[PDB]
């Protein structure tokens, strides 16, 4: 048929191969009264013409270098190539994509070298009194997990500028804890104390040399801490081959990018490093608080984990920071701070449950599509993360580049990088507008009308208007006009009036706003959807007045988002599983649900009602809907064997569960504001005691049988 | 738009100052216009930092500007056994500074205040004051309200209550046009934010020298306020003065706090009396929200319009899902007391940590279009992040997003330019507004200057259609016949204080589609296809029509027929000429074209008369207000004479209709195209139905139209339709208007719930069970009188099954229960029961108001008597409670239509483990009786027999 190569086209091998993903030219000579050398490959194949002279380019994605991922870790970090392949050589043609694999897989044991950023307010003087013996306790703990730890320590007050200070009375400048009688040094705005080591000792005899110090607003900048410890690389010593966690502890609010008006400041934040061998930071005081934007680039840019350690008072507000920071745990620390080290083992544990990938110096010439693969083979299209991940789990992606037109550089790069990690992978694209013939040039041969004008792969083009097959029409001659050769369907204008039948063909103009092209200049650009001044959206391309959407769109407005990162619940279910997801919002099909995900409602049944089938599977490892292997497929909480009955949970409620044996079996299920869904279960439940039946109607038998011998030997007496 | 970013004034000062923090314009008694600029780092007498105040005059070059004199000096005095000290060391006076009349208001925050006692000491803390200067007089004045004698230890007893120790008072100053200064304090009653207001003539009539303490009598304060909320809110950080209620009397104040709401961002628009009118809150956390907040009638409706900043604002990018490039809001006063809704515009920036909306100055009538302008300046934005201002003008809809101008910043690097913005104001006398930017980085001032704006009119007039067979004229200097034909061009120029002196330069171009050897017509005098003329418009307020002659080629000399022939005409200012800088720029319809036709198939007479019919059909008919109306028209268009030349669908729509998709029935390739644009007030939608067609053409077009909210288009909406053509006889066509009604219908839905969903009780107080019901308006429309009562078994009684511990209702619902429930304090076969049988409690809520959107909850928390419990365990319990809810009527102009009515029933069945009922032993025992029968007669039979 017509299909598209052949149709909008037939002017030169790059426009041929330009107007549709797919094309193919015939360069050998054939016959020109078949409009061939652009339709589809097997249509000339039909033709002929393959004399190892087609010009078809197909895109490729060959792997350069490639290892295996490695099993464990214990040493030589250098090659653990926990993400494969290393990096990869992508070739697309114009106006195609192509798509590649990924795996990510975390290789048990790693380093891991965390440091602790405190606050010194009064508030945390008691808490200072229990970090005394921390160090040994979680070396302890950390090395069940991990084999080499390394542990920094540094304090921060506020920042040091008025009215933060206690400027008078003078004495008070030395002591500003006056009032109460007690003893404290001068507020700084960060002083880093110890640096990342592996001794133990070292971070023992370290606490209990500092104290505390006092300030006035409860604000506390502790993004300036955050920033300076982050950049400041060489000063504490990141090391690139291990897990970097930033254990950030604090009581207060915390400060943010303009608010230092107050005292003065405001010198915008600079990223650079400002910290000398005295270990404090000299622009304290003359420079503004980071911006939230700045702090996560630089966060994202040195793979730094961040963990906040903070009251309940001010658990929400940094919980509602959290889902903005990419790769952020939260946390409750008590007034004592007890449950630190807890604390901190479960933000670990649950940092590297998450999996997360960013894109880095991508053009916004082509673009990226994603869909993500937990375990199992179940695929979750439109997503770039997986979560409820475990230590040693394997995941999949499935990355799909795009380009639009032929961006005139010929060589692009840029980098997928998981959260946290160092690996990454780096994908080069180069560019192949060009047909390989084209490289014969010929600018001058005899074939083009006796040598007036340019030959290329079969097709003459010749001056500035000469458009012949033999480059003979010329612009000035042909002024005789034919039939039934510039417009189909005899009855309509010539060229839909726009252009002129020249040359046996309709020639576009008034090349304004665009271009214009086609057989018969019937596609054309500026006309395109627009609302108060974009063209196709702003996102897609038009081509003959469609705008067809790029990577991660879809719709003829192309306004509809495909990627389903944004209506991703943290239970694992798009939309917490209660409704689908289109363009990019959650829609309830279940009545009585709303809110982001569908997650908020109030008159939904209690879950047990749905749990049964995995309470039966762990108490009796049997049940219905056993061959659909639904025991744990969706319920990931933990039931455990417990005859409390008295537990004083907050978010705890009562439950009940009806088995064939008609007891009733009364359960407990605790929703932990961390998220770790527990089952309560009371093993073997007492069935009250039924049957009284059986022995009387035996004994009932038994005398009726003992009666009928009597009476046959009294018969047999007789 | 028509600023010139060429002619910039610069004024610069000392190096290292700030110069340029502050700015605003100041008038004299004669008029004479000067700039105030305030520096918060010059250098003092003492080699400290302390501020300074410059006033440039209006030099056509600039450059070095007078330092206004103030007391640099620290004061102290002794009063009784009290010290009152006074440290102006880095107290960065200039950093906000007002003019008004003939009094410039300069605030230095950071002025430090001290009160010695002995031993004890109030502390030393930032207070700031505000020095007022009247150059003409030569007077000078200062003003602090946060001036104080009480001890540091007296607000330690009192909780820091009433603690304005950290007012910080100047950092946001404002005078109404009464002479009110307003200061902003955002760190008073120990950072929580306050407002001064007092009168100018009070505080120089009501100042003495040496005099630090004292109090006016009209000083006025913000009342403290406990609400955790407002903690650290530093609300007062911008301050803006407007009229939101309609009343003249009352001079309503708009206050941003950034950091209010635990770093949320707000704006409170408040009354003269301190008293919170309204409150718009922020979109995201830490997007300081309300950092800038300005008050203009952008949209000339005649109530003023706010817009709010927010530097911090993060959007959303397919390269990273952050980024910092902040926003702008803005809000249109809808009609009345109503209160401001959502915003009415929202503005996003493009570069990178651009902190884009951080300061917006209106600019009044730039343009003089009949709608305010305003800029945004962007510290840091464009492509080298060098900062940048961009200009949106004001139409009847709001604000164009597109920025009609962009402004670089011609400092290098670090120059913070664009940081305070300040405009409306005609410094050179020119007519139009100027703007002035400040660099605190760069130490400077640029002044822009506005050139006139000029707008073109052009019209071109030409046959519809040409004869070959007549030739009335003949070409110059031979005695050949040729038709001819004239063309009138008219060109008008149009503006305000133009110059006397215009030029322009307009292009006439003929048949310009066809190349310039294969032109069909000519001029009759030149004989060229093109030609240029200049037209003298200085002071010529009635537009200039100017007419040609036009001849046709020989038709051997062409054969094409069909393509039509194009007139272009182009206006255009003369070229640059010596010393560039053009005295106006001119903008509009500088360039029209025209279509014409050889007569052809017009008949015997030669004169076409085209005559259309037009039908026109409607679905959609129920439309909802609040709702994503969606209605389909399909229009047919047919021909029963001649062929119509240049023949177009024209649609006329409300002013909440819009334009998405239109296809065409009939023909699959035929490529139909519609554009939408803005007449006057409506979007008119034209569609090109096709050019000259054939006899006997039906075309049928189906369009889809997008109404929007609507509350005042009435009980029908209209819609107009009609065809275009340019022929001379018949037009258009009979003009087709359709009535589409307009009816608003909500629905609310009722569900309740029982928790837990099965309870077991073994064998005082018993398990807790909760009942929770939740309405919801799902419906776009609105309610009003929502009406709901619950009924539930019992009287909340000991005999009762079931106690009624509590009650919790949230939503603003109004709900009383009937008997009182919970009589006691109380610290701490299914058998169905209902309201019916069992006594009943009902409670009965009301709603008076019921927004879209929201959702009213209702919980009962109750338990099982276990007195009553114990009595009769072998009967099974399921209570029932009956919901019934429904409405009076609707905050809607449309009576119609009632609705919507809800009943609800929610049941709780209670179960026991292996109840001891009868078990049907009956069955045995008949069985058992059987047998024993069944036995007897066989042993008889078989005895009797033998
Ligand atoms: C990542 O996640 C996205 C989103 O889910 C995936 O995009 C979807 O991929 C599906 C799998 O290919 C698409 O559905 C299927 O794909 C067909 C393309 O392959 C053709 O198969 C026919 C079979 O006879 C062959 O002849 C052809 O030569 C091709 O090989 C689609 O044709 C088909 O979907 C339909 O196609 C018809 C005709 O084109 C359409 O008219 C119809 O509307 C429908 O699209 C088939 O069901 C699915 O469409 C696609 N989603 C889209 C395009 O929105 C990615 O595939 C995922 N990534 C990876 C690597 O799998
Ligand atoms: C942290 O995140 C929470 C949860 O996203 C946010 O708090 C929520 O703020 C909205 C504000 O629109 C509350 O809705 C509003 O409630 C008021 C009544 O208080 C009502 O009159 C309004 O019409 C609106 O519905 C919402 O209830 C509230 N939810 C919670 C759980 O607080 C907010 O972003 C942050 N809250 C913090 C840090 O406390
Ligand atoms: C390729 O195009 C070129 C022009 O770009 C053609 O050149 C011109 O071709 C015409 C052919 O009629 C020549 O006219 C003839 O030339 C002879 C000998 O010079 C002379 O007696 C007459 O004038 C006769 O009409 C013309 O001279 C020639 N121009 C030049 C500068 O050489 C060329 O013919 C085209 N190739 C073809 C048609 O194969
Ligand atoms: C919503 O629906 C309910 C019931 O469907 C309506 O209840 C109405 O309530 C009024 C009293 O407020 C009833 O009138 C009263 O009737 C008693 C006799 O039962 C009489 O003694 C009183 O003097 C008074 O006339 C009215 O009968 C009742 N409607 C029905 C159908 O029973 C309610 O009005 C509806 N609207 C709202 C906003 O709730
Ligand atoms: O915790 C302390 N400071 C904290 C900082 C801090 C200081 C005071 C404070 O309240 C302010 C409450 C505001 C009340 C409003 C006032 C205006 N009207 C409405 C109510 C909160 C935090 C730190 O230094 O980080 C601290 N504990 C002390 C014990 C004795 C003496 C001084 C002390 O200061
Ligand atoms: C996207 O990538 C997938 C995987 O590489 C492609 O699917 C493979 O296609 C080849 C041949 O077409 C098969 O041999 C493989 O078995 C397929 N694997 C899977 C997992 O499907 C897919 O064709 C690519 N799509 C595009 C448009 O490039
Ligand atoms: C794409 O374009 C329109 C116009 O921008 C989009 O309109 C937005 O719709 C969403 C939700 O539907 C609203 O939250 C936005 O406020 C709308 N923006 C504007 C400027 O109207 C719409 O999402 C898409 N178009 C269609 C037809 O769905
Ligand atoms: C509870 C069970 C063990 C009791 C069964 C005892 C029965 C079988 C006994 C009780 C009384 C007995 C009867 C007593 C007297 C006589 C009269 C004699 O001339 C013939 C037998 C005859 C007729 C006996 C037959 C057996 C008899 C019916
Ligand atoms: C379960 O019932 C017991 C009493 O039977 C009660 O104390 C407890 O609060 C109920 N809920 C949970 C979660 O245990
Ligand atoms: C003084 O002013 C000049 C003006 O160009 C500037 O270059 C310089 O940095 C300023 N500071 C000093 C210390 O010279
Ligand atoms: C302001 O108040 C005065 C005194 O009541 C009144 O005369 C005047 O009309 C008011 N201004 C208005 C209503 O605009
Ligand atoms: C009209 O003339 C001006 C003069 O420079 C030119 O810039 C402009 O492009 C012309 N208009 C068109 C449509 O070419
Ligand atoms: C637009 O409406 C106004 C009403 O004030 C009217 O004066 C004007 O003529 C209308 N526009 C046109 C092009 O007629
Ligand atoms: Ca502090
Ligand atoms: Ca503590
Ligand atoms: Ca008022
Ligand atoms: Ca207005
Ligand atoms: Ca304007
Ligand atoms: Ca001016
Ligand atoms: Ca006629
Ligand atoms: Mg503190």
């Amino acid at each position: 048929g017509p299909n598209i190569c052949t149709t909008r086209g037939v002017s030169s091998c790059q426009q041929c191969l330009a107007v549709s993903p797919m094309c193919a030219w015939c360069s050998d000579e054939a016959l020109p009264l078949g409009s061939p050398r652009c339709d589809l490959k097997e249509n000339l194949l039909k033709d002929n013409c393959a004399p190892e002279s087609i010009e078809f380019p197909v895109s490729e994605a060959r792997v350069l270098e490639d290892r295996p991922l490695s099993d464990k870790g214990s040493g030589d970090s250098s090659q653990v190539t926990q993400v494969s392949p290393q990096r990869i050589a992508l070739r697309l043609r114009p106006d195609d994509s192509k798509n590649f694999s990924i795996q990510v897989r975390q290789v048990e044991d790693y380093p891991v070298d965390i440091y602790y950023l405190m606050d010194l307010s009064y508030s945390m003087k008691d808490d200072l009194w229990s970090i005394q013996n921390l160090g040994t306790k979680l070396a302890t703990q950390m090395r069940k997990l991990t084999s080499n730890l390394r542990i920094g320590f540094g304090a921060f007050v506020d920042k040091p500028v008025s009215p933060y200070m206690y400027i008078s009375p003078p004495e008070a400048l030395e002591n500003p804890c006056y009032d109460m009688k007690t003893t404290c040094l001068p507020m700084f705005g960060y002083k880093h104390v110890l640096t990342l080591t592996d001794q133990v000792t070292r971070f023992n005899e370290e606490v209990k040399k500092q104290s505390v110090s006092r300030n006035r607003d409860a604000p506390e900048g502790g993004f300036d801490a955050i920033m300076q410890a982050t950049v400041c690389d060489e000063k504490i010593g990141w090391r690139n081959d291990a897990s970097h966690l930033l254990v950030f502890t604090t009581d207060a609010k915390t400060h943010i990018a303009l608010d230092g008006r107050l005292a003065g400041i405001v010198q915008p934040n600079d990223g650079q490093c400002h910290v000398g061998s005295d270990n404090h930071y000299s622009a304290s005081t003359t420079m503004d608080y980071p911006s939230l934007g700045l702090m996560t680039e630089k966060l994202s840019q040195k793979n730094i984990n961040l963990i906040f350690a903070v009251t309940e008072n001010v658990v929400n507000l940094y919980q509602n920071y959290s889902e903005l920071i990419p790769g952020t745990t939260v946390g409750v620390l008590s007034m004592d701070s007890s449950n630190v080290l807890q604390l901190i083992v479960d933000a670990y544990g649950k940092i590297r449950s998450k999996v997360e990938l960013e894109v880095r110096d991508l053009p916004e010439e082509l673009s990226l599509s994603f869909n993500a693969t937990c375990l199992n083979n179940e695929v979750i299209p439109g997503l770039k993360s997986c979560m409820g991940l475990k230590i040693g789990d394997t995941v999949s992606f499935s990355i799909e580049a795009k380009v639009r037109g032929c961006p005139q550089e010929k060589e692009k790069s840029f980098t997928i990088k998981p959260v946290g990690f160092k690996d990454s992978l780096i994908v080069q694209v180069t560019f192949d507008c060009d047909c390989a013939c084209q490289a014969q040039a010929e600018p001058n041969s005899h074939r083009c009308n006796n040598g007036n004008g340019t030959f290329e792969c079969g097709v003459c083009r010749c001056g500035p208007g000469w458009l012949g097959s033999q480059c003979e029409c010329s612009e000035e001659d042909y002024r005789p006009s034919q039939q039934d050769e510039c417009s189909p369907r005899e009855g309509q204008p010539v060229c839909s009036q726009r252009g002129e039948c020249l040359c046996g063909q309709c020639v576009c103009h008034s090349s304004d706003f665009g271009k214009i092209t086609g057989k018969y200049c019937e596609c054309d650009d500026f006309s395109c959807v627009r609302y108060k001044g974009e063209m196709c959206s702003g996102h897609g391309q038009c081509s003959c007045g469609d705008c067809l959407c790029d990577s991660d769109w879809t719709g003829y407005y192309c306004n509809c988002t495909t990627r389903t990162d944004t209506c991703m619940s943290s239970n694992g279910l798009l939309c917490s599983g209660r409704g689908k997801c289109e363009c990019g919002s959650c829609v309830c099909i279940q009545p009585g649900s709303y809110g982001d995900t569908c997650e908020k409602c109030p008159t939904c049944p209690d879950a047990c009602t749905f749990k049964k089938e995995c309470v039966e599977c762990k108490k009796f490892d049997r049940g219905a809907l056993h061959d659909e292997n639904t025991c744990n497929r969706y319920c990931r909480d933990e039931i455990e064997s417990v005859k409390e009955l008295k537990d004083t949970g907050k978010d705890a409620v009562n439950c009940t569960y009806k088995n064939e044996d008609d007891c009733v079996v009364r359960f407990q299920y605790y929703e932990d504001s961390s998220g770790k869904s527990i089952l309560y279960v009371v093993e073997e439940p007492e069935c009250p005691k039924g049957p009284d039946i059986l022995v009387v109607l035996l004994s009932v038998m038994g005398a009726i049988l003992l009666i009928g011998l009597a009476a046959l030997l009294i018969w047999k007496l007789l | 738009l028509n600023l010139d970013p060429v002619q910039l004034t610069f004024y610069a000062g000392p190096n290292g100052s700030q110069f340029g923090f502050s700015l605003d314009f100041h008038k004299d008694s004669h008029g004479r216009v000067a700039i105030v600029v305030g520096a918060p780092r010059t250098l003092g007498p003492s080699q400290e930092e302390t501020g300074g105040v410059f006033l440039c005059p209006w030099r056509a070059e600039g450059g070095q500007c007078p330092s206004l004199l103030f007391d640099l000096r620290d004061e102290t005095r002794n009063v009784g056994s009290q010290t009152l000290q006074t440290f102006k060391a880095r107290q960065g006076l200039g950093a906000s500074v007002v003019s008004w009349s003939d009094v410039i208001v300069a605030c230095a925050p950071w002025q430090h205040w001290n009160v010695l006692e002995k031993t004890e000491e109030a502390e030393k803390t930032p207070v700031g004051s505000c020095f007022l200067a009247q150059p003409e007089s030569g007077r000078r004045a200062e003003y602090s309200p946060c001036r104080g004698n009480t001890l540091s230890r007296i607000y330690v007893e009192n909780d820091f209550s009433w603690d304005k120790r950290y007012c910080e008072a100047g950092f946001s100053s404002v005078v109404t046009q009464a002479g009110e200064l307003v200061l902003g304090a955002p760190g008073g009653y120990y950072f929580l934010g306050l407002l001064a207001q007092a009168p100018v003539a009070d505080i120089f009539s009501s100042y003495r020298p040496g005099i630090l303490l004292w109090h006016v009598s009209s000083q006025s304060l913000s009342f403290d306020s406990s609400n955790p909320e407002y903690f650290d809110g530093y609300w007062g950080y911008s301050v803006a003065v407007g009229e939101f209620d309609g009343d003249l009397n009352t001079t309503e104040y708009v206050v941003g706090a950034p950091t209010w709401s635990w770093t949320l961002g707000a704006v409170e628009i408040l009354d003269s009396y301190y008293q919170r009118l309204h409150r718009l809150r922020g979109e995201q956390m830490a997007s300081y929200f309300g950092h800038s907040v300005a008050v203009t009638d952008v949209n000339g409706d005649g109530r003023h319009d706010l817009l709010v900043g927010a530097p911090l604002y993060m959007e959303s990018r397919a390269d990273r899902k952050l980024a910092e490039v902040g926003r702008v809001y803005l809000f249109l006063q809808p009609r009345g007391p109503h209160a401001l809704g959502a915003p009415s515009l929202l503005l996003t920036g493009t570069q990178l940590y651009g902190r884009f909306g951080s300061a917006i100055a209106p600019l009044g009538d730039l343009d003089r279009d009949g709608y305010n302008d305003i800029a945004v300046a962007a510290p840091y934005g464009g492509p080298s992040g060098r900062g940048q201002v961009l200009v949106f003008l004001g139409q009847s809809e709001g604000l164009r997003s597109r920025p009609s101008q962009v402004l670089d910043s011609p400092f290098p690097t670090g120059s913070a330019f664009g940081f305070s913005l300040r405009g409306a104001v005609d410094i050179d006398d020119n007519g139009y507004p100027d703007l002035i930017v400040g660099a605190y980085g760069a130490n400077q001032v640029a002044v822009y200057r506005a050139q006139p704006v000029v707008k073109a009119s052009v019209q071109l007039l030409v046959q519809d259609s040409l004869n070959p067979a007549v030739k009335s004229c003949v070409l110059p200097q031979t005695k050949t016949p040729v038709s001819c034909f004239n063309i009138q061009m008219c060109v008008g120029a149009t503006g305000h204080n133009i110059p006397q002196k215009l030029s322009l330069n307009a292009e006439l171009q003929l048949d310009r589609q066809k190349p310039r050897q294969g032109r069909r017509v000519l001029l009759l005098g030149s004989q060229q296809a093109g030609t240029t003329l200049n037209l003298d418009l200085g002071g010529k307020h009635s537009p200039i029509c100017h007419t040609t002659m036009a001849f046709l080629r020989d038709e051997a000399d062409f054969r094409d027929k069909l393509s039509p022939i194009v007139l272009s005409l182009n206006v255009s200012l003369p070229p640059t000429e010596a010393g560039m800088a053009p005295a106006v720029v001119l903008h509009g319809d500088t360039h029209v074209q025209e279509q014409t036709r050889i007569v052809l198939d017009c008949g015997e007479d030669d004169v076409c008369v085209p005559q259309l019919q037009l039908t026109a059909s409607v679905t959609g008919s129920p439309l909802l207000v609040g709702a994503d109306n969606v209605l389909e028209l399909q229009m047919d268009a047919a021909n029963e004479g001649e062929g119509a030349y240049e023949a177009e669908l024209a649609v006329h729509l409300p002013q909440g209709a819009h334009y998405m998709r239109a296809l065409s029935n009939v023909e699959g390739f035929e490529r139909l195209i519609c554009n939408q644009k803005k007449e006057n007030e409506t979007r008119v939608v034209l569609c090109e139905l096709g050019n000259p067609m054939k006899k006997n053409a039906q075309i049928g077009i189906a369009m889809l139209v997008s109404v929007g909210n609507l509350e005042e288009a009435g009980e029908s909406v209209s819609f107009q339709l009609q065809i275009r053509s340019k022929n001379s006889q018949n037009p258009n066509s009979k003009i087709v208007l359709l009535d589409v009604p307009v009816r608003a219908e909500a629905q609310v839905e009722l569900r309740g719930n029982s928790f837990p969903a099965s309870l077991v009780v073994a064998a005082s107080w018993g398990p807790k069970v909760e009942h929770t019901y939740e309405l919801h308006n799902n419906g776009p429309g609105t309610v009003n009188g929502l009406h709901l009562s619950i009924h539930l078994p019992g009287q909340s009684q000991p005999s009762d099954l079931l106690y009624i511990l509590d009650i919790q209702p949230q939503g603003g619902l109004q709900c009383f229960p009937q008997p009182p429930v919970n009589p006691l304090k109380v610290d701490w076969d299914p058998v169905l029961v209902s309201c019916d049988s069992a006594p009943c409690t009902v409670v009965q809520c009301d709603l008076q108001e019921m927004a879209r959107g929201q959702r009213a909850m209702v919980t009962v928390l109750a338990f099982l008597w276990l007195p009553s419990l114990y009595q009769r365990p072998l009967d099974q319990f399921v209570l029932q409670s009956h919901a019934w809810f429904n409405v009076s009527s609707l905050p809607y102009a449309v009576p119609p239509l009632s609705l919507p009515r809800g009943e609800a029933q929610v049941w709780t069945q209670l179960l026991r483990a292996l109840e001891e009922r009868a078990i049907p032993i009956w069955w045995v025992l008949v069985g058992v009786l059987g047998g024993l029968l069944l036995l007897t007669i066989l042993v008889l039979a078989m005895w009797k027999v033998g």
